[PDB]
């Protein structure tokens, strides 16, 4: 599903690189959407203009 | 100020698009570790490949 | 270290609750953050005002 | 207008506490949570306090 062998038979290694992309999600979000969020207000502003 | 719009639709577009990838990706990586830490926490050494 | 002796007998609902304050930590925070850029945005109109 | 900007800095400063403290109040949850799926993800029940 992911990884096709992926060195499954001891894979202990892959979870703890997992961690660093499950705190790159947070991140990855966290700005992403503000940004949006950001201009969706600025947006707002611009037809309130 | 209707430019703006335009190239804020843009960047909105750009924006949304990204974050609903990277957090499908994400999302599911992170699934990928539950699984791991709940089908085998380590469970493979009760398992032991005996 | 949380807690002090925390039904450690079975503690699963303990770790679904705490995954539902992980969603109120995405919720509080994203709403945090607009709420507050939204009216530093209305800070710099009473500013040109 | 001045009122209004000595309430907003007011209002600036409450959204500030309150983001605080509720990100790092979940953030140790998080921590908690994270070394309870690490360690006992159902650790326990395999233990299952036999």
């Amino acid at each position: 599903r992911q990884g096709r062998q992926y060195q499954a038979e001891d894979l202990e290694a892959l979870q703890n690189e997992l961690e660093a992309r499950q705190e790159a999600l947070s991140l990855s979000v966290n700005e992403g959407g503000e940004r949006r969020m950001e201009m969706r207000q600025e947006l707002e502003q611009l037809k309130q203009k | 100020l209707r430019q703006r719009h335009t190239e804020l639709e843009r960047e909105v577009s750009r924006f949304e698009d990204q974050t609903q990838q990277q957090r499908q990706q994400y999302a599911q990586a992170k699934e990928s570790l539950t699984t791991l830490n709940r089908l085998i926490p380590q469970v493979t050494l009760l398992l032991d490949e005996t």
